């Protein structure tokens, strides 16, 4: 609830680095995910198709 | 903005109210300053960093003097070349935040009487309970 | 490799089939190894056969 | 059951002998409260939490005063909505353990008390200081 | 070898030097004792245990007195069978390191002594203050 009184601070968009923890965190938690999942290596046959 | 129950429990909260002002709600600060797979080691680094912080801390309180007291008197006299402000400027004009520009400069100067000062001290009262 | 004296016969050249990026098809390739990487494949009539 | 080598040791072995006697064996608690791969981060996580829960209670003994001294005295009156007891009662019959049956309730409006109470000498021994 | 801003940053750097002399340099050793995959675990291991001998320190030294003070006197005597040198030697041709080769004998009946010495110190006060 903090509203901080008689402050001003020099923000940045930008130059900020939390957007590079919320990237790595994803990237990092995305592929954890995928680990324990099917690999479709078996499946890289020749394929027969028609329409 | 300032609430005692809260103001230091998201931290921070009193920074505007110059520095005479500010020195009553310290405590909500420090009591603050300690709350609580991959994932395991963020968390636990996360965490003993903030303890090394605060013993740190409270290590350099205790070298100096004063062991745990929030506000104390020191021995150490304030030089000419620091005393470029009048006492009520300090105390009833600045903000702590911008009273940091200033004192930013040089502290290691500081820490390095403030932690010879307590050697003597500590010298003198062993002759003194060596008399007692 | 070519035959001849232990500076180039450390050399085998040896062939085998790789399987392609299809699990299906198989293709024939080459390579050179250095003779302590091979040893003698058994079960055969002391022939140009082998194994790593 | 109580011997001052091992009581609190293995821990809480004087908790039946009224609150008078077990203020003698105190020290044995505080001297053990610190004893000391997936199972790699449980030990850690059991680690950690044992630091924080200590260093937490010396946090609030050093604003509340006092800074490390097992006992103190506190300029809190003690409430007659709490005083439902005489002190031989307190004291003579009751344990630690009965005790908190009841202090269990209302211990915050105590911590609020305790506090404040320390904010106040602080300023007052300040001003004192700034004379001498 | 001496030198404040350095002797125990290294740690240890005053130890050929007899043990009057080296009592002005303990200072420099406390403010070092706390400095800051599966290397992950290695390092936080290093770190908990560094933390916790520290603490396991400064809790005995409260519960003996003195909580922050680095030098004290204790209402123990010194016994006899301990006496075994002049306190010349001891101050003026000793150093710290072969002291300890004879106190690392029977050091625990002197924090038998330290220990208790504090309870029957901290129950006289508590009859004082309940007169105040």
């Amino acid at each position: 609830e903090l509203v901080l009184g008689n402050v001003t601070e020099n923000f940045n968009m930008w130059k900020n680095d939390m957007v590079d923890q919320m990237h790595e965190d994803i990237i990092s938690l995305w592929d954890q995910s995928l680990k324990p999942c099917v690999k479709l290596t078996p499946l890289c046959v020749t394929l027969i198709c028609s329409d | 903005a300032v609430g005692i129950g809260a103001v230091f429990l998201g931290f921070l909260g009193a920074a505007g109210s110059t520095m005479g002002a500010a020195s009553m709600t310290l405590t909500v600060q420090a009591r603050n300053l300690l709350s609580g797979t991959v994932w395991g080691i963020k968390q636990l680094q996360a965490r003993v960093l903030a303890v090394e912080r605060y013993l740190r801390d409270q290590q350099l309180l205790g070298i100096w003097g004063c062991s745990g007291k929030l506000i104390c008197c020191t021995n150490v006299p304030w030089n000419s070349s620091w005393s470029n402000r009048n006492l009520s400027e300090i105390w009833d004009n600045m903000t702590w935040l911008q009273w940091d520009k200033e004192i930013s400069n040089y502290t290691q100067i500081i820490y390095g009487l403030l932690e010879e000062s307590q050697n003597q001290q500590e010298k003198n009262e062993q002759d003194l309970l060596a008399l007692d | 490799a070519t035959v001849k004296t232990g500076t180039v016969e450390e050399m085998k050249n040896c062939s085998f089939n790789t399987t392609t990026e299809i699990r299906d098809k198989e293709k024939k390739e080459y390579a050179l190894f250095y003779k302590p990487d091979i040893v003698p494949l058994s079960e055969t009539n002391n022939t140009s056969e082998y194994r790593l």
